[PDB]
């Protein structure tokens, strides 16, 4: 079966540099334009960069002109996306992707995928978040402040509570560190019985932070 | 049972020239006057047989080629021609029993900034024989460099982009071809004109 | 360039029905178009390519029609999996990409329950205060949060997140949080969220007034 395996990403300052790669196998590697097709957080689908299948004709969008370079490899079957002078909108989930047939040069549409790679372009550090309690059928919650990088995960009660907890989307606010809630509406009478714990786990800093939220 | 020329003359997508298609007919009737009727062709040539004709006759099989060429090459798909197309992707033998159509796919097959995945092979060591195919993709070392499949100075790749735009002249425009030819065989298929 | 306008932004619908999602081109690009699906955080998918081709392996209820400017995708008969966002794509002239058309479940009008958190002593010991507003499971997604301080204005300190739509009751939930200096919030007494959504009558403004 086709596969297009995907490899490198992760956190660079910005203005640097950072190198993609896209292994390839199941399919004849010089027999399709190869591309590259970008997905920033909350927004749609940036096509930035493709090369021929014999590697003799790229193209490039202006956004990356320039700055990104695409290269072949065809004893390892892989594609390499070199990216340099990194800006923080090139922060995206960047995807290979091969063409379909009758499409040697130029990619026209995009027939298999990678699995993604996240580029994340920031000055911020490691930092393990503050959790505040959302104190209070009621709700509650626990606000998880000024952390980076993603991701951080909740649970309420160790895991037993998960009927009725919403834990929203991650917001980057404009110090560069993430903040997120994760509430949970409880029938009330227990607002004065069960104890509510909530559980925030960072791995990027190791920290575990267990908040006791109370009326 | 009626030949499915529809899905041979109104394909969406065309072959390569280099890697032509082809579609074996067969065990239908076909009227060959409605279908040159059917549309509107630029050319439609026919060697040893004719529309009119072939609705009297059955055959064993029919082969319908098909690809794109830019316009001033029609005339290369033709018994004993020369030139690119000829001599490297597309060989007709001298006794072509069938007919040659071609009409203009501009709206189908340019690209407003080019349209580069049409392509046709520039050299060869040989000419093709009638009906023989070369789809090989491998780049050509003129040198001692290994090309590891990669174009560039003595590493040649063998196809040549057309790079169909809608502002060429008509004679640059790609075409859409379709090769018909006829075989009588020992065979028990059959494909028939209206009448035969 | 050539951009890709695709209508509706948003559409919903229920299993079973039929749906038909538009995508417009700047200029005319023939046949030189694809569909793709994406679920959230997931690869697209190909599924119809030069217009009306449909790709391997993508179920026969998925069509496409049009040429030039105007195409349309058609999926006869919906279900779960089809439940995505969708875009149209041109190859015409460089692979530009349209804006998206999310498809989301239809389910019954729910109003959302409006609750307002003020900020922890604790957090306010570190010199800034968070007040939040949720709204819990609502449908539709639309709906409209703003804050008053002393019934002032209020911009650009206001910041939303909204779940996707749940899998049990197809709601969505959202929050607002507002993030102003300890300065600013003990210099001030009424903190208020209001709420105008489908499912109310008039608009519900939950509020507290600090200390
Ligand atoms: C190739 O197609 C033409 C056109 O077919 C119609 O138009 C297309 C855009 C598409 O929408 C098709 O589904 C349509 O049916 C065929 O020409 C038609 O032929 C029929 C008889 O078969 C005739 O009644 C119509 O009037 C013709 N219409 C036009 C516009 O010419 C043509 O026959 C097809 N070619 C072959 C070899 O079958």
């Amino acid at each position: 079966e086709v596969q297009l395996v995907q490899s490198g990403g992760g956190l660079v300052q910005p203005g640097g540099s950072l190198r993609l790669s896209c292994a390839a196998s199941g399919f004849t590697f010089s027999s399709y334009a190869m591309s590259w097709v970008r997905q920033a957080p909350g927004k749609g689908l940036e096509w930035v960069l493709s090369i021929s299948g014999s590697g003799g004709s790229t193209y490039y969008a202006d956004s990356v002109k320039g700055r990104f370079t695409i290269s072949i490899d065809n004893s390892k079957k892989t594609v390499y996306l070199q990216m340099n002078s990194l800006r923080a909108e090139d922060t995206a989930v960047y995807y290979c992707a091969k063409s379909g047939e009758q499409q040697l040069v130029q990619a026209e549409y995009f027939h298999h995928w990678g699995q993604g790679t996240l580029v994340t372009v920031s000055s911020a550090s490691t930092k393990g978040p503050s959790v505040f309690p959302l104190a209070p059928t009621a709700a509650l919650g626990c606000l998880v402040k000024d952390y980076f990088p993603e991701p951080v995960t909740v649970s309420w009660n160790s895991g037993a509570l998960t009927s009725g907890v919403h834990t929203f989307p991650a917001v980057l606010q404009s110090s560069g560190l993430y903040s997120l809630s994760s509430v949970v509406t409880v029938p009330s009478s227990s607002l004065g019985t069960q104890t509510y714990i909530c559980n925030v786990n960072h791995k990027p800093s190791n920290t575990k932070v267990d908040k006791k939220v109370e009326p | 049972n009626l030949c499915p020329f529809g899905e041979v003359f109104n394909a969406t997508r065309f072959a390569s020239v280099y890697a032509w298609n082809r579609k074996r007919i067969s065990n239908c009737v076909a009227d060959y006057s409605v279908l040159y009727n059917s549309a509107s062709f630029s050319t439609f040539k026919c060697y040893g047989v004719s529309p009119t004709k072939l609705n009297d006759l059955c055959f064993t099989n029919v082969y319908a080629d098909s690809f794109v060429i830019r316009g001033d090459e029609v005339r290369q798909i033709a018994p004993g021609q020369t030139g690119k197309i000829a001599d490297y992707n597309y060989k007709l033998p001298d006794d072509f029993t069938g007919c040659v159509i071609a009409w203009n796919s501009n709206n189908l097959d340019s690209k407003v900034g080019g349209n580069y995945n049409y392509l046709y092979r520039l050299f060869r060591k040989s000419n093709l024989k009638p009906f023989e195919r070369d789809i090989s993709t491998e780049i050509y070392q003129a040198g001692s460099t290994p090309c590891n499949g990669v174009e560039g100075f003595n590493c040649y790749f063998p196809l040549q982009s057309y790079g169909f735009q809608p502002t060429n002249g008509v004679g640059y425009q790609p075409y859409r071809v379709v090769v018909l030819s006829f075989e009588l065989l020992h065979a028990p298929a059959t494909v028939c004109g209206p009448k035969g | 360039d050539i951009q890709m306008t695709q209508s509706p932004s948003t559409l919903s619908a229920s299993v079973g029905d039929r749906v038909t999602i538009t995508c417009r081109a700047s200029q005319s690009i023939g046949r030189w178009l694809a569909w793709y699906q994406q679920k959230p955080g997931k690869a697209p998918k190909l599924l119809i390519y030069d217009a009306s081709s449909l790709e391997s392996g993508v179920p026969s209820r998925f069509s496409g029609s049009g040429f030039g400017t105007e195409f349309t995708l058609t999926i006869s008969s919906l279900q779960p999996d089809d439940f995505a966002t969708y875009y149209c794509q041109q190859c015409d002239s460089l692979l530009t990409f349209g804006g998206g058309t999310k498809l989301e479940i239809k389910r019954t009008v729910a109003a959302p329950s409006v609750f307002i958190f003020p900020p922890s002593d604790e957090q306010l010991k570190s010199g800034t205060a968070s007040v939040v507003c949720l709204l819990n499971n609502f449908y539709p997604r639309e709906a409209k949060v703003q804050w008053k301080v002393d019934n002032a204005l209020q911009s650009g300190n206001s910041q939303e997140s909204v779940t996707e739509q749940d899998s049990k009751d197809s709601t969505y939930s959202l929050s607002s949080t507002l993030t102003l200096s300890k300065a600013d919030y003990e210099k001030h007494k009424v903190y208020a969220c209001e709420v105008t959504h489908q499912g109310l009558s008039s608009p519900v403004t939950k509020s507290f007034n600090r200390g």
